[PDB]
């Protein structure tokens, strides 16, 4: 039984050395009658006639699988594509042995191939160590429109799903394009300072170039990119202090065509030791159905722990990848790329050097640049947040306390009115209450400065599916949190499981619950039986979108309740309030703390029940935000010594 | 006068060979009177397409190629992509085998497949499953190649989706030619789903449904959905393939190679007369296998552009950036009792258009009877109990917490002449109870109303409403307002009761 | 996913309980708990670890979230402290465990502070509480 292997090589002296390496493996593997034989073919420039003869010199000959390698003249993909085509048609594995390409490692349209050297996607994945290490959360991701691009950014969004974190922003560029500065100049209004880029070597210089004029590069920012943006016209145009990071062996192409002979012949004794081998097809023309084995032996090969190469322990992951690599992490020290790290496979060990981070630091830079001005979107409660016109001269009338002390009150820009009468323009206003002066206080502890703004829509936000719509988006507060038109919410917003998905909430400032209001005390809560039993008689509703609107909408045994309050909701809480006073809604189901504000001042209504949602009001800010841990440190010390028992005195007795 | 050049290896008859070479002079219809040529490759291996292909572009200039294949062959599509990514060709894929669509293409290629993607035909499948109202699903996959798409795809279509899915468990099989025959029966022996859908390939689909088998997962009570990589040569089914299969296809799968053919020449031919007419002249004609240019010249990517967006016949043949077809005329077919595939639904413009009011389940494995863990309950109108009310304008379907009843066809008027039903929205206490048994005993259910009778009488010896309902087997059991006395349990066996009820007598107190 | 959870007994919250010599356990709704010792009070092998059974209404918070979010438990009781007291400069009780590392996290009738939420992460308040004066009338 005489085993043929082929290779297609570039020097034709890398032909010699597949020949020795064969001689090798078929001298350490007992000979006895397993003959490993070697034949061998170079690489041709038209690629048409590469696969043509890939089929009449290695498919003729009853070869078992063809490793190709890389000429040293850049082409990319280009290569190594035909034979992995003529040989997957057959199901003949083929072993590539310096390709990065993440196209390959596609096993719907390469078939039965496998590499020795991981793609460049992994590059990812040692980037991922880097950010546990240096506790990096706020990143921005910088890949080319390519698929490699678009591969190298789902690895990495997969990684950090696990993590349960998110990247800031992702920034396509088409791949060849000039004057990327646009896309750059949303990366620079981001608060991440951390650019991890992914792309082709003039991609890369073109990035950097502009990267350079537009003052990325200076202190506090961190880039992190691979090996194809720190060699050749990268490398020249690379700004300093960039960290990247290289294959230990990557080019070494004697020692993969070693290697990868070795885990041949490995896999190769393993088959035939398990009978039922059958034959390759032995020619391309005549033959056309698949070789039986062909399946049984890449999966042979896949599951194989060749612990004795050159490059170190060769085995595969499920796609055929090499699975734990050794990259060395480069940082470009005055014009010279020094060695500061190796990533074994799971760590990065920092071993000789100073790390020097791009603005010349010698100390880690923190991955994001928190700003001062605030831009914080508030709501119109009324115990909370009262809004008043200013006077005609553009400042607050001031006012004094009934104990005697100032007001102090902060200049809104809202929407005059609602929307028909309304000039269509944010007019300034006058804000104060109690998060007005919550806001006042905090703002004096972190220090920082702000400025206040009313909701546009007058919503405090729900998601919603709008029909042929591809996805929900939250509106009101919640969509101008997540969308970037704020930074901050301040205002009584309820904190629940869904709105906790997409946004941080400090610890509560006020706990409270929901509860309903009524004219003149007649109802049990929500277990009544005029509740569970709607008609027309009695109406009840609450203000649309909003945290009681969720919590309705997601109970099964109160559906029928949903569709009756769904039917008649209202506006804004004022609305609901005067309607009740009105005698035209019968019952209001709000939050406890405005609910007794209002009866409590108001008087003619009361409140009915017990509270039967009880949760609390946060401050609502971006997922993970840096000072997210200053702001609940700031308020449970106000809970603790005096300020919110102030508040309350002083705001809603 | 554009050329077209057609390539075979479907092979079967050698007389329809002529029939090729009489391709010339019918495409007459058609403007610009085109210049087909034939040839036909009889083994499709690598190095005969390529040879084919490669003698093809050097005899004459020709301006698309126009490829069909068997319907079992995996890697043609890679070949035809590649040699289009060199010589820089539009190809055209119709039939089957290398119309299996290739999401990932080369940059610079003109693949142009005439099949639909993996993510369309998800969509069609539970637009099926909203329809008929199967909220619990298991998912069985093999390890194909592509199976991590079948499994993104689900997922993404069933959370961009209306109703609550229950997704009950995903288990990646193993098929194939003997392999470990043992942890697949095993695995199948504790599939607990009404409905079930799987992919794999034709062979992986047979072995499955032969261990399925085995396993007692078919008949009725069991609902099974594939898309067309299972099915192979639609012509003739296996015998393994169970019969209410459902998959979805695209409206040419009843069509004749000859108007396939047709179809592909016709795309071609428009998408030049439209570049001739906003340019002012013809498209130039392809290269050789020689030496390739590298960047793609404004012409050739002006004349894909104008290849892409095609309306023919009415149908159109609008075609996707990752070279297969965007919003095609989508056709859900099943095998019914004849083991023939036939048409059961449509897709039109994003609108499913069934021909069954209800899902009929006529399989023959009632050899266990428990196999069929599907019931046909029978029930009326009683207000406090069951409640019926109009469908959700919106959507259709039904409301949450709100299980679909189908009136009982028109029979009040329409003696036994119409075959549709009318769909309501039913709820109540009775409801609540059955849907709490559901998932108790864990069975399916089909609710339907009474229209004869109300609750029960013997009428001249024969019983109408819910009583002869169940009595003579049109109902496997009637749940409402149904008292139980000494008459009725004579001739049917009455449940524990749930409700207490008596007689009472009501009076008005003012 | 096997988390180590230190607790104490504060009566409403947390109740401990010997399990019955007859029966071997104890009674479903009581998870199993353990002290916090190593072997010096075994004298040997008769009772390595202090077996007891834990109820309340932190333990089923405690098995509701386990249920949810999927993982695995043990519990020990705390027996270095109560609660929690910064004592020149090193910590005792629940906060003491879950500050130096030795239990993954800390649940009972445990209030969020300043100085406690400084050194260790806490959840959202799952109940209300406070300062409050009881008087006698
Ligand atoms: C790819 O890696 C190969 C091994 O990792 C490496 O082969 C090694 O080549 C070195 C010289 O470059 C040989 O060392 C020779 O010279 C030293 C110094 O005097 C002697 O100590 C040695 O005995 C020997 O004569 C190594 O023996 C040789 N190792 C092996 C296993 O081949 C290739 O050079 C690398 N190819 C590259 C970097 O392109
Ligand atoms: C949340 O509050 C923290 C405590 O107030 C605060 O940490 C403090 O951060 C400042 C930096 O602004 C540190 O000041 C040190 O660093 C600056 C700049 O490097 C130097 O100029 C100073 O001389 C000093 O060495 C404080 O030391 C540090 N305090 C503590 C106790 O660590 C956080 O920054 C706040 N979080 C925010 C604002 O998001
Ligand atoms: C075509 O059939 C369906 O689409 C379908 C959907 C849901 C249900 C019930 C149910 C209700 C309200 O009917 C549930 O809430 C629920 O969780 N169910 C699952 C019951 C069930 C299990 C777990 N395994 C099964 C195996 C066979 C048949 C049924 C089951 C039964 C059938
Ligand atoms: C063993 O491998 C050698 C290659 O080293 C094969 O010899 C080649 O055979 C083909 C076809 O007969 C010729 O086109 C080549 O010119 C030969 N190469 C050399 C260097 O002579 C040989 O056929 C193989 N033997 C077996 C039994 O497979
Ligand atoms: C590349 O993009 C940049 C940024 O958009 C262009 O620079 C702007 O060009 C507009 C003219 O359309 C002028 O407002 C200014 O010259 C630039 N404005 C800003 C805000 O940068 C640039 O013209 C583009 N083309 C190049 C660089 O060739
Ligand atoms: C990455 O490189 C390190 C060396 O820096 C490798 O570690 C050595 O590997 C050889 C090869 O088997 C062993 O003989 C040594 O004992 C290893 N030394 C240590 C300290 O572990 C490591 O194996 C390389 N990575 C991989 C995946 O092989
Ligand atoms: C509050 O913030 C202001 C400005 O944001 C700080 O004023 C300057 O802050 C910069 C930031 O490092 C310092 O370099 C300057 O020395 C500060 N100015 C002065 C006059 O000292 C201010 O220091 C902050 N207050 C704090 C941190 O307590
Ligand atoms: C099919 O698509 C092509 C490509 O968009 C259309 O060609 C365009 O025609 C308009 C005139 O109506 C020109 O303004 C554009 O410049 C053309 N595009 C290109 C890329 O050349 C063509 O009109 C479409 N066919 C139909 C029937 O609408
Ligand atoms: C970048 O920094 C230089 C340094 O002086 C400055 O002149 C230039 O205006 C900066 N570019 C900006 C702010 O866009
Ligand atoms: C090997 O092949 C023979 C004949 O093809 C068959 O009878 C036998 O079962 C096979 N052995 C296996 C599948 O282990
Ligand atoms: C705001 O609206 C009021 C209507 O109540 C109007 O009287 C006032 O002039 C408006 N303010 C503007 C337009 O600045
Ligand atoms: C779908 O949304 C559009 C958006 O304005 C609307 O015009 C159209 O009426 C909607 N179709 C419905 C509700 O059927
Ligand atoms: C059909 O296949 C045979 C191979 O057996 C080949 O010799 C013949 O040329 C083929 N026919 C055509 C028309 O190419
Ligand atoms: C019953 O439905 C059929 C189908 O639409 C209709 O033709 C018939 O008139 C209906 N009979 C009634 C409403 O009595
Ligand atoms: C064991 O517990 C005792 C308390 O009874 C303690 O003093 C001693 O340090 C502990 N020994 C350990 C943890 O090794
Ligand atoms: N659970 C309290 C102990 C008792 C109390 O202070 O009320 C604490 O955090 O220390």
């Amino acid at each position: 039984k005489i085993v043929n292997i082929g290779a297609v090589l570039s020097t034709r002296k890398h032909e010699q050395m597949f020949r020795e390496a064969v001689n090798q493996a078929n001298k350490r593997h007992g000979s006895w009658k397993i003959q490993l034989n070697a034949t061998s073919v170079t690489h041709k420039p038209n690629a048409i006639q590469m696969a043509l003869s890939v089929c009449e010199d290695l498919i003729s000959s009853q070869v078992y699988a063809i490793l190709v390698s890389h000429p040293p003249t850049p082409n990319d993909h280009f290569t190594p594509t035909p034979v992995s085509y003529t040989a997957g048609f057959y199901r003949i594995p083929v072993l590539g042995l310096t390709t990065r390409m993440s196209i390959y490692s596609d096993k719907s349209i390469h078939l039965s191939f496998l590499r020795t050297v991981p793609p460049y996607s992994h590059q990812s994945s040692v980037w991922f160590e880097m950010m546990r290490v240096y506790n990096w959360n706020h990143i921005i991701l910088l890949v080319s429109d390519d698929h490699e691009g678009r591969a190298a950014q789902k690895r990495l969004e997969t990684l950090l799903e696990e993590r349960e974190s998110k990247a800031e922003k992702v920034l396509q560029f088409d791949p060849g394009t000039k004057n990327v500065t646009a896309l750059l100049m949303e990366a620079r209004e981001l608060e991440a300072r951390v650019i991890i880029l992914s792309a082709s070597e003039d991609d890369a210089a073109t990035v950097y170039r502009a990267a350079a004029m537009l003052n990325m590069t200076g202190s506090g920012y961190v880039w992190l990119v691979g090996e194809r943006e720190i060699s050749g016209n990268a490398l020249r145009y690379a700004p300093d202090g960039i960290i990247g990071l290289q294959l230990i062996n990557g080019k070494n192409e004697s020692a993969h065509i070693s290697d990868a002979v070795g885990v041949v012949a490995q896999a190769v004794h393993e088959l035939l030791e398990k009978e039922n081998i059958t034959d390759p097809p032995r020619g391309c023309v005549g033959n056309t159905n698949i070789w039986k084995t062909g399946p049984l032996f890449k999966r042979v090969l896949m599951s194989s722990k060749y612990a004795d190469g050159v490059t170190g322990r060769v085995e595969f992951n499920e796609d055929g990848d090499r699975k734990f690599a050794n990259y060395s992490i480069m940082n470009l020290q005055n014009r010279k790329l020094v060695q500061v790290g190796i990533y074994n496979g799971t760590h990065v060990i920092p071993n000789d050097r100073k790390i020097i981070w791009p603005g010349g630091e010698t100390e880690k830079p923190r991955g994001y640049q928190m700003s001062t001005r605030l831009k914080i979107v508030t709501i119109h409660q009324e115990p909370f947040v009262y809004v008043k016109p200013t006077m005609s001269d553009g400042t607050c009338k001031e006012e004094f306390t009934v104990n005697g002390d100032p007001v102090k009150k902060v200049i809104c820009t809202g929407p005059n009115d609602t929307s028909p009468g309304s000039p269509r323009h944010t007019v300034p206003q006058c804000c104060y209450g109690f998060c007005i002066d919550l806001l006042i206080k905090l703002a004096r502890t972190m220090n920082f400065t702000y400025e206040v703004h009313l909701v546009a829509d007058g919503k405090f936000g729900t998601q919603e599916r709008v029909n042929n719509s591809n996805k929900k988006e939250w509106n009101g507060m919640m969509g101008e949190l997540l969308s970037g038109q704020a930074d901050m919410i301040v205002a009584p917003l309820t904190i629940n499981n869904e709105r906790a998905q997409y946004i941080e909430f400090s610890k509560p400032f006020k706990y409270q619950g929901l509860t309903i209001l009524v004219k003149k005390e007649r109802i049990t809560g929500i277990n009544d039986p005029r509740l569970r039993n709607p008609s027309d008689k009695f109406i009840y509703a609450t203000v649309k979108q909003s945290s009681v609107d969720i919590y309705f909408r997601r109970q099964v045994e109160l559906s029928t309740m949903y569709r009756h309050m769904e039917k008649h909701n209202y506006e804004s809480a004022a609305e609901a309030i005067q309607a009740v006073r009105d005698n035209k809604l019968h019952a209001f189901i709000w939050d406890s703390a405005v609910l007794e504000f209002e009866a409590s001042q108001k008087c003619d209504l009361v409140t009915t029940g017990e509270l039967f949602f009880r949760s609390g009001f946060g401050i609502g800010m971006r997922k993970d935000s840096p000072w997210k841990q200053n702001v609940s440190l700031s308020i449970l010390k106000s809970h603790e010594n005096g300020f919110m028992e102030d508040l309350d005195k002083t705001w809603v007795r | 006068a554009v050329t077209v050049a057609v390539v075979f290896g479907s092979s079967g008859p050698l007389q329809t060979q002529a029939r090729t070479r009489l391709t010339s002079q019918n495409f007459l219809d058609l403007p610009l009177e085109i210049q087909p040529l034939t040839v036909g490759v009889n083994n499709t291996n690598p190095s005969s397409i390529l040879t084919q292909i490669c003698g093809l572009l050097g005899a004459a200039r020709v301006h698309g190629i126009v490829f069909e294949d068997n319907v079992d062959t995996e890697a043609v599509a890679q070949l035809l992509d590649f040699v289009s990514s060199q010589t820089h060709v539009p190809i055209l894929s119709i039939s089957g085998g290398s119309a299996v669509v290739l999401t990932p293409k080369e940059p610079g290629s003109a693949f142009l497949q005439l099949g639909v993607s993996l993510e369309q035909q998800l969509q069609v499948l539970f637009k099926v499953l909203e329809e008929y109202d199967w909220s619990a699903f298991a998912v069985i996959t093999s390890l194909h190649p592509g199976h991590a798409l079948f499994l993104e795809g689900v997922r993404a279509v069933a959370d961009a989706s209306y109703l609550s899915w229950r997704l009950l468990d995903v288990l990646t099989l193993e098929l194939g030619p003997g392999g470990p025959r043992a942890r697949t029966q095993r695995l199948l022996r504790q599939v607990d789903a009404p409905v079930l859908v799987a992919y794999c390939s034709r062979e992986e689909a047979e072995v499955l449904f032969a261990e399925a088998a085995q396993a007692g997962l078919v008949g009725p009570g069991h609902v099974w959905l594939v898309p067309n990589l299972a099915l192979g040569s639609t012509d003739a089914p296996p015998a393994a393939f169970p019969v209410g299969l459902i998959s979805v296809v695209t409206e040419s799968w009843r069509l004749s190679l000859r108007q396939k053919v047709r179809d592909g020449v016709a795309i071609l031919a428009l998408g030049a007369h439209s570049y001739r007419r906003q340019y002012g002249t013809l498209p130039a004609p392809a290269g050789d296998c020689r030496s390739h240019p590298g960047p793609v010249s404004p012409a050739r990517e002006a004349f894909y552009r104008h290849l892409l967006n095609v309306t023919w016949e009415g149908r159109d043949f609008s075609f996707s950036p990752g070279g297969y077809l965007v919003r095609p005329t989508m056709v859900v077919i099943a095998l019914n009792r004849h083991r023939l595939w036939e048409m059961v639904g449509r897709w039109d413009h994003g609108v499913l258009y069934m021909k069954y009011p209800v899902w009929p389940r006529y399989s023959t494995s009632l050899q266990p009877v428990v196999d069929s863990r599907h019931l046909t309950v029978a029930t009326l109108e009683e207000r406090p109990f069951v409640i019926v009310e109009s469908p959700d304008p919106g959507t259709g379907g039904c409301v949450p917490n709100t299980v679909p009843c189908r009136r009982q066809s028109n029979h009040t008027f329409s003696s036994g002449d119409l075959t549709p039903y009318t769909k309501l929205c039913c709820k109540g206490f009775c409801i609540d109870i059955l849907k709490k048994l559901a998932k108790v005993v864990k069975f399916s259910y089909d609710l339907y109303l009474v229209t004869n009778g109300k609750h029960g009488k013997r009428v001249r010896g024969v019983w109408n409403g819910m009583i002869g309902e169940v009595y003579y087997k049109r109902a496997d059991m009637a749940i409402g307002s149904l008292t139980i006395n000494e008459e009725r349990s004579e001739i049917i066996d009455f449940s524990v009761p749930f409700v207490e009820t008596g007689i009472s007598v009501m009076v008005s107190r003012s």
